[PDB]
């Protein structure tokens, strides 16, 4: 009680703690819908000039 | 112009002095293409 006590010393307040880490889980979301990925002939067009 | 005599009283191939005001010419031309839709997306059949 006196002695076993747990401190937050050196190293436990590290940086990489926060840098290995990223943000990504926290800040996406699951769309699960596909993506569009359209072609450029269909938008633009035949070109009948020539 | 300015007077009415001249303005009313000419003849087909003439015109107002102040007609040379007239300096810009805008060309339009209205036609048809085909605007596509698929898979939800849109685009144009003819490029040019």
């Amino acid at each position: 009680l006196l002695r076993g006590f747990e401190s937050s010393l050196r190293g436990s307040r590290v940086r990489t703690q926060i840098d290995d880490k990223s943000f990504i889980p926290y800040t996406w979301q699951m769309i699960d819908v596909p993506l569009a990925a359209a072609k450029t002939s269909f938008i633009a067009g035949l070109d009948t000039r020539q | 112009a300015t007077s009415p005599a001249a303005v009313l009283g000419n003849t087909e191939t003439v015109t107002a002095n102040t007609a040379t005001l007239l300096t810009a010419l805008n060309i339009y031309a209205k036609n048809y293409n085909v605007l596509r839709i698929m898979s939800g997306m849109g685009g144009l059949a003819y490029a040019n």
